[PDB]
């Protein structure tokens, strides 16, 4: 899909969603294509119109670089989106770790971002359920509980784990909260299971 | 009653005049409720059809 020059081998995410005139139904898009084939005499003018349609796409299509979260190859690619849905994962030749190389995960596995199962609000364990609580009240609850177990049994009885799936800033903030805030050294990640030996 | 000519106009501050004119605009909206609904549907159907996004690409780039 990445190496195809034309739209011959292209992701279904782009199909019917990239531009404005391409979401038209095929039963009513193909006759328009035949009309334009039989109408325009020189490719220059309709090519300019297609360049305008490319500029059209440029506004709605957001192309931002990112690095795949799944595995440690750290392949970097642009993620062509239209609002919130992910249309394409386009690698670039300038990508250091992969260039154009990509796997199924990093190039077609990003539907989890827009998944409805995603936790949009903080959840607090109320009785035997998870109540959708406000951000501020959840923050106050966690802070108060951590202060309680920090000033009762000491910070040494506090242990926090950062995700190896999160950015460097995230793990640095975990370890700073443990040491520069809580005062404990009990921190780890999946690397204890993965890269510690 | 004696002879008095001067008129003490009521002190309508900026807040009161703004509220009165906003109420007038709201009443005008009320008179054209169906028209406003039709125009909102206009925008909705244009945006769904991509006409409004097409113009958004036209005027953004
Ligand atoms: C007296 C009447 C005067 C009218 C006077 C009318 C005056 C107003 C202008 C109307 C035409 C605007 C431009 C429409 C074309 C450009 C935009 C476009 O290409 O947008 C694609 C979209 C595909 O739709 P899809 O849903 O498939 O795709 C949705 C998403 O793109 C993907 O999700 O086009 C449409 O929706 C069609 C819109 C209406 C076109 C009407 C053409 C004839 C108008 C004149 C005759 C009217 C006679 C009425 C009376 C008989
Ligand atoms: C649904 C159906 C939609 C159908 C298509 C509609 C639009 C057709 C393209 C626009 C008109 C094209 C025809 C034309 O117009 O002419 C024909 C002639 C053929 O080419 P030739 O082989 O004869 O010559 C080649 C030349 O020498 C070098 O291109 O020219 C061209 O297509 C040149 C097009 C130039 C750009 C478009 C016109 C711009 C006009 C000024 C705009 C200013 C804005 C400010
Ligand atoms: C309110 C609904 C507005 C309908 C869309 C307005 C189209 C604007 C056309 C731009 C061209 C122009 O104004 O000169
Ligand atoms: C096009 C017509 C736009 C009219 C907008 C009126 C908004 C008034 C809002 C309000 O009365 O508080
Ligand atoms: S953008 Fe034009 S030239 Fe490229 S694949 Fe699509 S139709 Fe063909
Ligand atoms: S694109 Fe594939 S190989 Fe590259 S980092 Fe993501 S999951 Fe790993």
């Amino acid at each position: 899909s990445t190496v195809c020059p034309c739209n011959a081998m292209m992701e279904k995410g782009m199909e019917g969603e990239a531009g404005y005139l391409t979401g038209i139904n095929n039963e009513t898009l193909r006759p328009m294509i035949e009309i334009t084939k039989g109408v325009e005499t020189g490719y220059g003018s309709i090519l300019a119109i297609s360049d305008m349609e490319s500029a059209m796409r440029d506004e709605r299509i957001k192309k931002t670089k990112t690095v795949c979260t799944y595995c440690g190859v750290g392949c970097s690619f642009d993620v062509w989106t239209k609002g919130r849905d992910i249309l394409k994962v386009e690698p670039q030749e300038e990508a250091p770790a992969n260039g154009i190389s990509t796997c199924v995960k990093g190039k077609f596995g990003w539907d989890f971002v827009n998944s409805e199962e995603r936790l949009t609000k903080p959840l607090i364990r109320e009785g035997d359920h998870f109540r959708e609580a406000e951000w501020e009240e959840a923050l106050l609850l966690i802070a108060s509980k951590f202060t309680e177990l920090k000033e009762a049994f000491g910070p040494d009885s506090l242990a926090f784990i950062t995700s190896s799936k999160c950015t460097n800033e995230e793990s640095y903030l975990m370890q700073k909260l443990a040491r520069g805030v809580i005062g404990t050294n009990n921190v780890d990640n999946c690397s204890r299971y993965c890269q510690s030996p | 009653a004696k002879a008095i000519k001067r008129i003490q106009k009521i002190e309508v501050t900026e807040e009161d005049q703004r509220k009165r004119d906003l109420r007038e605009i709201e009443d005008a909206l009320i008179d054209h409720k169906e028209a406003i609904l039709e125009t909102l549907h206009m925008l909705g159907h244009m945006n769904e059809r991509g006409v409004l996004p097409l113009l958004r690409g036209l005027f953004g780039q």
